[PDB]
């Protein structure tokens, strides 16, 4: 419906991975990881002593390769420190600007699946359990403390995602699962406090904060997760709110909204989800590359639009978490950001628009034309 | 019964 | 199998 | 030592 230029958004193109020598076979979700918009880190498997290219994206996309030895690698979300796994048994996490061990461990049972939960802490999720590391705690021997079990719901599906609040005592797993021909998403929902989860159908999940009016500069914990019907292809964003306090006279009303599907994107959904607080945007993106903004406090649909031709497989937040980068199939790493310089523009051509609209319609059969 | 109504 | 690699 |  609308240009990139029209829509009061900015576009970047923070790196072209290809054009670093980053070899296509290592652009998928298991050996490209992206935390933050800081690193990027890909894993090249390529003869047994296996590489790792971490892309300082701060730094003119800097490329330090190092040799090494695991499975998996990740970096954290702003500092220089590298998190390796080996066999899903062996953990190892370095700081590389003090070459100094801050983690080394092995786990009873293998890591399918892990991702930084918070600026100090790492979140692992095994074959049946799920655990959280404070891996600057000083303890250099200490395993991750257990979370809970993996709720039923979880089985025989693919972990993709482990979010949290910033209390870390609301969390949220998600797995994929193969079902109709389509990708069907399975959500775990926790509440540490109460030691209770529960078990949701969607593909995307993040935990964020608005301020409503009436609670002065308090805010209010709310619960973002989309989905689509892999058996009737519905969609569904849903913000629902998290530990209301009672001191506090304005609470989140639950708001749910239809996520819009072209007829050609029927095998499409929802990959990430990204909130700016500061501006109150949910930025939903879809596999096929497609971003949706939604405004926070009414989840109504902003404007829809689409980014790139192929397919992403990873996201995170942008900027100061205000925007949501992405990484393609191709290896090109997107930047989606709200201007709020471009708003007025974009409004004055929308008003254009409706005058425009009405004009007709007073061709038509509207009382008008004099 | 459910955390949410979700 | 990498379902998000389909 | 996974890295060095």
């Amino acid at each position: 419906a609308m240009a990139m230029s029209d829509l009061p958004i900015e576009f970047t193109e923070l790196v072209d991975l290809m054009s670093l020598g980053i070899s296509p076979q290592f652009l998928d979700f298991r050996s490209t990881t992206f935390e933050s918009d800081h690193f990027v880190t890909v894993r090249e498997t390529k003869d047994g002593t296996n590489s790792v290219a971490i892309v300082d994206l701060a730094k003119g996309n800097e490329v330090t390769r190092k040799n090494m030895g695991g499975d998996s690698a990740i970096m954290h979300p702003s500092q220089m420190v590298i998190s390796v796994r080996a066999n899903g048994t062996i953990v190892q996490i370095f700081n590389l600007e003090t070459k100094s061990k801050l983690k080394s461990f092995t786990l009873d049972e293998p890591v399918i699946f892990w991702r930084w939960l918070s600026e100090t802490t790492l979140g692992f999720v095994t074959a049946r359990s799920i655990l959280t590391s404070n891996v600057f705690d000083g303890n250099v021997n200490a395993k991750p403390q257990l979370l809970t079990l993996r709720h039923a719901n979880l089985n025989n599906t693919q972990i993709i995602n482990f979010v949290a609040n910033k209390n870390l005592d609301w969390f949220a797993v998600v797995g994929i699962l193969q079902e109709n021909g389509r990708i069907a998403g399975r959500i775990q929902l926790f509440s540490k406090q109460r030691n209770i989860s529960q078990a949701i159908d969607g593909h995307v999940a993040i935990f964020t904060n608005i301020l409503l009016e009436g609670n002065g500069s308090t805010p209010v914990q709310v619960f973002v997760t989309g989905n689509r019907n892999a058996t009737t292809g519905a969609g569904e964003l849903r913000i629902i709110e998290i530990d209301h306090d009672a001191s506090l006279p304005s609470q989140y009303q639950k708001e749910t909204t239809d996520i819009f599907f072209p007829p050609d994107a029927t095998n499409d959904f929802p990959i990430a989800v990204q909130v700016s607080e500061k501006y109150g945007i949910i930025y939903l993106l879809t596999k096929y590359g497609f971003i949706h903004l939604y405004e926070l406090e009414t989840g109504t649909n902003l404007f829809v639009n689409r980014i790139t031709a192929e397919s992403v497989f990873t996201a995170a937040p942008y900027n100061h978490e205000n925007g949501i980068a992405c990484i393609n199939k191709k290896g090109q790493v997107l930047a989606v950001e709200i201007s709020t310089s471009q708003i007025v523009p974009y409004i004055l051509n929308k008003l254009s628009n409706v005058a425009l609209a009405l004009i007709v319609a007073t061709r038509g059969g509207l009382p008008g034309a004099d | 019964q459910d955390l949410l109504d979700l």
